[PDB]
């Protein structure tokens, strides 16, 4: 299957409380699993999933000399905007990156990514052909020539083609075993009489892993576009997630309609009724 | 691992 | 540059449980963001926080806490709000 190694990279000014606050957050097929954070105690790269703790010593002192290095540069950065975009210098900015790829099945890199975000907002990215940049204001465009000049493009691409990917190849084996994790969803259907004419019927689906679901509610073998309402799925706080749907149905007349649960460590779809 | 980064 | 913060409170576990309790913050930025859960409960830990495609940060935020009938609390500071939004339960 595919796969992805990505860097999530944030720089936070803070006016006058001094140095700003520098993240790396680490994620194999977007699950984190190492993490630097200047603000901890002793900033040092982090281990966040179990099987991360394989690597010895000389990794963790090697990402966390290069972190160091990486927060250094992004005090630079955030003063370096201000001044491209004349703003006014107290007030707190940020700075995010995404830094990473995506691998195929044969092992080649398939996507790759490096992009860049002010206050928000895009910033510059590093488009597919691995070779041009896209530039989101005038502001960007000085960042744009200066890599230009400085071969930038070539330098991120011989890191997304080659080191990338390798290292990629070296955390699949090791947490591989622990990613394929699947838990299945448990469901269930409750009620709730709404005044004066109407039942809600809410199908709840939780402790299922990965959070990638889908419910539906169908009357009589259609499917309820509308009526239907719908949380953004949520984790419950222990490595599961959450989510329901449900509708407002007229009454004694719950029994035409079915619920029905669709993810990844199910055989079969669920299907529920009240 | 991640890249070390380069100055906009 | 503001976006506003989305908020769901609810449970881990589905009157006396050893429910931990959630608060559950997406969509939002600055990533500066107060959130604050009888009333007004200590010993709240917070998940180290992380953004998403969109650059949206989130967090979620977990108590501990046994129910019965009291009433339980959510309220984020943001700098997208004028006032902290309040938030209750099921």
């Amino acid at each position: 299957g595919p796969h992805s190694l990505r860097y999530f990279v944030t720089a936070v000014s803070r006016p006058g409380l001094g140095e700003p606050r520098y993240m790396e957050v680490g994620y194999v097929d977007d699950t984190e699993f190492v993490r630097f954070d200047s603000d901890a105690e002793n900033p040092r790269y982090e281990p966040r999933a179990r099987w991360m703790e394989q690597e010895g010593p000389e990794y963790w002192e090697r990402e966390t000399q290069k972190a160091k290095g990486n927060e250094q540069s992004f005090r630079v950065d955030l003063r370096t905007l201000l001044g491209y975009y004349n703003q006014s210098k107290g007030g707190s900015h940020t700075i995010q990156v995404i830094s990473g790829c995506e691998v195929g099945s044969d092992g080649r890199l398939l996507r790759g990514y490096q992009q860049y975000a002010y206050d928000g907002c895009d910033y510059i990215a590093l488009n597919e052909d691995l070779k041009t940049w896209t530039a989101a204001d005038m502001a960007a465009l000085i960042t744009k020539h200066k890599w230009e000049q400085a071969g930038e493009a070539e330098r991120l691409r011989a890191y997304l083609e080659g080191t990338c990917v390798e290292w990629l190849r070296r955390y699949l084996k090791n947490g591989n075993a622990t990613l394929l994790r699947t838990d299945s969803p448990k469901a269930h259907v409750t009620h709730h009489s709404r005044p004066e004419d109407k039942v809600t019927l809410r199908c709840w689906a939780l402790g299922f892993y990965p959070a990638d679901i889908t419910l539906t509610w169908q009357l009589n073998g259609e499917e309820l576009i509308q009526d239907m309402e719908l949380v953004e799925t949520r984790p419950a706080g222990d490595g599961t997630f959450q989510k329901w749907a449900s509708v407002v149905v007229p009454l004694g007349k719950e029994q035409y309609y079915t619920c029905h649960v669709y993810h990844q460590g199910l055989p079969e779809p669920l299907t529920l009724r009240w | 691992s991640i890249i070390v980064f380069n100055l906009l | 540059i503001q976006k506003t913060p989305q908020i769901q409170v609810y449970s881990r576990h589905p009157n006396g449980k050893p429910n931990i309790l959630n608060c559950y913050v997406t969509q939002f930025h600055p990533p500066h963001i107060e959130i604050q859960m009888g009333k007004k409960i200590p010993k709240v830990e917070m998940s180290d926080m992380s953004f998403s495609k969109d650059w949206s940060f989130y967090i979620l935020a977990h108590t501990e806490f046994t129910p019965t009938t009291d009433t339980y609390a959510c309220r984020v500071k943001h700098a997208s709000m004028a006032e902290p939004k309040t938030v209750y339960w099921d």
